Formats: C-alpha cells, sequence, structure tokens
C-alpha cells in the first residue's frame, strides 16, 4: 500500500540522477575531445609543459570513456555472474582512476621544480610515474581480489577486506605529497619570488590559483563518498542530486582548468 | 632550464671527487682546488657554500656553484671578439647552446668553428647545423651534439 507508492518515488529520484549521470559523462567526454585536439594542433605541444597537460586529458579520456562500458557491467545478471569480461573491466577503470591522481601529481611535481631550478627526453620521467607506477599497483590490486575478495565482478564492497587499499592508500599518499608542494609553492612564492616576473613565475602563480579553485570543487567529491546521508526525504534527494552533478561534471571542471593554464 | 640541460648532457655528482687528472671536483664539473690535500679542498668548499663543514651537498648546493660558472663563462665569452658579436645577437635558448659547448671543450675550441658561428650571426640556422656536424666534435659525442646544434636550428628546448 502506502509503502509502494512510497517506492515508486523513490524509483523516480533514483532514475532522475541516472540522468544527471549521464548527461554530465557526456558533455565531459565531448570537452575533453575538443580540449584534446586544441592541444595537439598548437606548435607548442613540444613544450614540456603542454606534453604533461595532453596526458592529462588522454588520461581523463578514458577513464570517462570506460565508465559507459562500466555502465553495463552494473546489471545484476552481471553483477553476480563475475564474468572474465566484467572483472577486465572494472580494473582498467580503476588503473585509469589511479592514472588520473598520478597525473595530477605529475603536474604538482613539474610546477615545483619550475621555480626552483632553471623537454623530450624529461618528459620520459613524468610518463614513468603518470602511465608506469599505477600498472603495477594495478596488478597487485587484481592479484589480491583473486585470492581474497573474487566476486561481483572486483566491484564489491564486503565490510573487513581492505583489498583495495593497494590502489587506495598509493592515492592518498600521493594527494599527501601534493600538499607539502602546495605550501612550499605558496611559501616560496610569497618570501625569495615575491618581487619576481620571471615568465614561469606570472604562469606559477595562475597556477597556484586555479589549484586553489579547482581543489575545493574536486574534494567535496571525495569526502561526500564518505558521509552517511539520512532518511529525511529533503536528506536523500538532495544527497543523491548533488553528488550526481558534482561526480559526473568532474571531467569538465578539469578541462576548464587545462585550458586555462595553457593561455 | 639552463640547469637542467646542463645536468642533462654532462652530469650532476653531490659528494666531492677527483677528475681524470687527479684534482677535488663537486657538482656539475666544478672544479674545487688542484691542492692534493683533501684538508684544502673542503676547505675552500665551505668558504664557497658557506654552510656547515661538509662534503656533500645540496642540489640547491649545486645550483649556486653551477651558477657561479656560468657566470665565469658568459665573462670569457664576451672577452673574446669571434664569440662577443655572436652570443649579443642570440635568443635566451641559442646562448644557452653556446655556453653548452663553452663548458664541453672552453672559449678557444669554440672560436674554432668560424663557418658555423658566422652562419648563427646571419641568423642562417639550417645551413650553420650541417657546418657543425662536419667535425670531429659531433663525431665523438655525438648525441650531445646533435641535442645542441637541434637547439640552435630551432631556438627551442624541444630536444632536452
Ligand atoms: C581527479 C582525480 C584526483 C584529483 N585529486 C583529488 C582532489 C580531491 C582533492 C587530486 N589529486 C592530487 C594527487 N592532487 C590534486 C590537486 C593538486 C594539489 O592538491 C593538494 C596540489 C598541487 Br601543487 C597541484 C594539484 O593539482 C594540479 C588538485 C587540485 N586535485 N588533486
Ligand atoms: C569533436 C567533437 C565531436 C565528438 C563526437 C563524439 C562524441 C562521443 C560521445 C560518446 C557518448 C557515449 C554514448 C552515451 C549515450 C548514453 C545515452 C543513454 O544511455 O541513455
Ligand atoms: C553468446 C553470448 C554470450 C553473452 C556474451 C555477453 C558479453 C559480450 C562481450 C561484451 C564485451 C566485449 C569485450 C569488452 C572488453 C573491453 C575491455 C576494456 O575496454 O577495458
Ligand atoms: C596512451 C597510453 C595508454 C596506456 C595504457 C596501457 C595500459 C592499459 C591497461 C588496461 C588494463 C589494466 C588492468 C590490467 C589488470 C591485469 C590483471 C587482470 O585484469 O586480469
Ligand atoms: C633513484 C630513484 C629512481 C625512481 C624511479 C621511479 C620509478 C620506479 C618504478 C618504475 C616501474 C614502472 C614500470 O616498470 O611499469
Ligand atoms: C568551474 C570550473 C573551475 C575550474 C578552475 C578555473 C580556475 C580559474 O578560473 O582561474
Amino acid at each position: 500500500m502506502e509503502i509502494l507508492n512510497e517506492e515508486k518515488k523513490s524509483k523516480v529520484h533514483y532514475h532522475v540522477a541516472a540522468i544527471i549521470n549521464y548527461l554530465g559523462h557526456c558533455i565531459s567526454l565531448v570537452a575533453l575531445l575538443v580540449a584534446f585536439v586544441l592541444f595537439l594542433r598548437a606548435r607548442s605541444i613540444r613544450c614540456l609543459r603542454n606534453i604533461i597537460h595532453a596526458n592529462l586529458i588522454a588520461a581523463f579520456i578514458l577513464r570517462n570513456a570506460t565508465w559507459f562500458v562500466v555502465q553495463l557491467t552494473m546489471s545484476p545478471e552481471v553483477h553476480q555472474s563475475n564474468v572474465g569480461w566484467c572483472r577486465l573491466v572494472t580494473a582498467a577503470y580503476n588503473y585509469f582512476h589511479v592514472t588520473n591522481f598520478f597525473w595530477m601529481f605529475g603536474e604538482g611535481c613539474y610546477l615545483h621544480t619550475a621555480i626552483v631550478l632553471t623537454d623530450r627526453l624529461r618528459a620520459w620521467m613524468f610518463i614513468c610515474i603518470g602511465w608506469g607506477v599505477p600498472f603495477p599497483i594495478i596488478v597487485a590490486w587484481a592479484i589480491g581480489k583473486l585470492y581474497y575478495d573474487n566476486e561481483k565482478c572486483w566491484a564489491g564492497k564486503r565490510p573487513g577486506v581492505y583489498t583495495d587499499y593497494i590502489y587506495q592508500g598509493p592515492m592518498a599518499l600521493v594527494l599527501l605529497i601534493n600538499f607539502i608542494f602546495l605550501f612550499n609553492i605558496v611559501r616560496i612564492l610569497m618570501t625569495k619570488l615575491r618581487a619576481s616576473t620571471t615568465s614561469e613565475t606570472i604562469q606559477a602563480r595562475k597556477a597556484v590559483k586555479a589549484t586553489l579553485v579547482l581543489l575545493p570543487l574536486l574534494g567535496i567529491t571525495y569526502m561526500l563518498a564518505f558521509v552517511n546521508p539520512g532518511e529525511d526525504e529533503v536528506s536523500r534527494v538532495v544527497f543523491i542530486y548533488f553528488n550526481a552533478f558534482l561526480e559526473s561534471f568532474q571531467g569538465f571542471f578539469v578541462s576548464v582548468f587545462a585550458c586555462f593554464l595553457n593561455s | 632550464n639552463i640547469f637542467e640541460m646542463l645536468r642533462i648532457d654532462e652530469g650532476l655528482r653531490l659528494k666531492i671527487y677527483k677528475d681524470t687528472e687527479g684534482y677535488y671536483t663537486i657538482g656539475i664539473g666544478h672544479l674545487l682546488t688542484k691542492s692534493p690535500s683533501l684538508s684544502v679542498a673542503k676547505s675552500e668548499l665551505d668558504k664557497a657554500i658557506g654552510r656547515n663543514s661538509n662534503g656533500v651537498i645540496t642540489k640547491d648546493e649545486a645550483e649556486k656553484l653551477f651558477n657561479q660558472d656560468v657566470d665565469a663563462a658568459v665573462r670569457g665569452i664576451l672577452r673574446n671578439a669571434k664569440l662577443k658579436p655572436v652570443y649579443d645577437s642570440l635568443d635566451a635558448v641559442r646562448r644557452s647552446a653556446l655556453i653548452n659547448m663553452v663548458f664541453q671543450m672552453g672559449e678557444t675550441g669554440v672560436a674554432g668553428f668560424t663557418n658555423s658561428l658566422r652562419m648563427l650571426q646571419q641568423k642562417r640556422w639550417d645551413e650553420a647545423a650541417v657546418n657543425l656536424a662536419k667535425s670531429r666534435w659531433y663525431n665523438q659525442t655525438p648525441n650531445r651534439a646533435k641535442r645542441v646544434i637541434a637547439t640552435f636550428r630551432t631556438g627551442t628546448w624541444d630536444a632536452y
């Protein structure tokens, strides 16, 4: 009875969230594609810092394209079947997720180095950190999933296992190191380089300002994955819709960020 | 950028070492003293580094020595009548490639590339590049030489 009509209402709001989520991901993917070809066209594609931007954009394209494939594994039949291609899709998606953190760390490392030390050879260091280091981490995590949690296409939540820390711990650690980089960049920009106007100084204050704007935008998304929303109807629907808008436009925000630093 | 350029094609050492002839050196090829005693080697060092006495330096420390050697090198470039005018005419990137050559072969070594130098001062960089490559220099360290030459030809950092 009145339970069922309360159940039908939720299906609407969940179905609405799903539509926000598909829309945002399509807009983000087109925005990253447009930003990618813009970078590839410029002659400035040979400067180290534009190599870093374009690889960063590529890493986000792969993650956002893979999200669509992931949606085809959230079928209950597929999810319980734990078929092989089903686990390979989940691992590829987590790999790309780890490369997103490690390329942002790549951006932080370059910015800290550019103001402290006066291109195609040096790039290999960033390629190795951004695409390379996550590969053994994901392999390690997959060996973990095999012997201790081989279910649900490896996308299960099961209380007590920490197999996912194998790839989540490295993520938090490079974020922690980027925080140290940021304090020293601000520290250096505000003591020694207060009166400076080297080209790499102007463009560095632009980065710091843009990073300070982006950081809260992206930060809320990850802290909300820890909140228990609550049973208030107003509380649930708003939690569900705010989260779906922020998660799904992440790719859009990053493409804006990257194009801004092209200037 | 110029620090990373020379780090790349010469190398970086953080603890004092003796060079091929036996003198005490550190950083990117900064000679400390032909005095054979380490006493004078580490002494001259801290007088320079003006830090807590030691034989290991900071990556930070190396760049401050490196900047001293860059100064001495540009001083020598401007004192040389075949090199002064080429240098004065070049942009910042291409000046860096000229400083690179002086680190490897000295001022009088570079002054010997008379044809190429006139190419460069005529901002005629294609045909300078072919001259620089018909030389014993190109033949002996060909990877370093290709990087330095491409930097002359384009005026960018793209090769490093
Ligand atoms: C998209 C997937 C992960 C994104 N992400 C997580 C966001 C929630 C906090 C992230 N991960 C990492 C390792 N660094 C960052 C930064 C960041 C930085 O943070 C202290 C410091 C410096 Br200097 C440069 C920076 O980026 C150019 C930002 C803005 N986000 N961010
Ligand atoms: C240069 C810009 C032109 C780019 C055109 C390519 C666009 C790529 C879009 C891919 C979207 C993937 C399909 C998602 C549709 C979801 C709709 C639904 O399931 O209801
Ligand atoms: C006879 C029909 C049996 C049912 C088969 C249904 C599954 C068909 C396969 C679908 C996906 C094909 C492989 C996709 C792997 C993509 C890997 C990746 O992009 O990371
Ligand atoms: C443009 C450069 C892109 C580099 C991509 C190269 C790596 C792509 C890897 C995709 C899948 C990673 C997951 C591998 C897990 C192996 C274990 C398993 O799934 O059985």
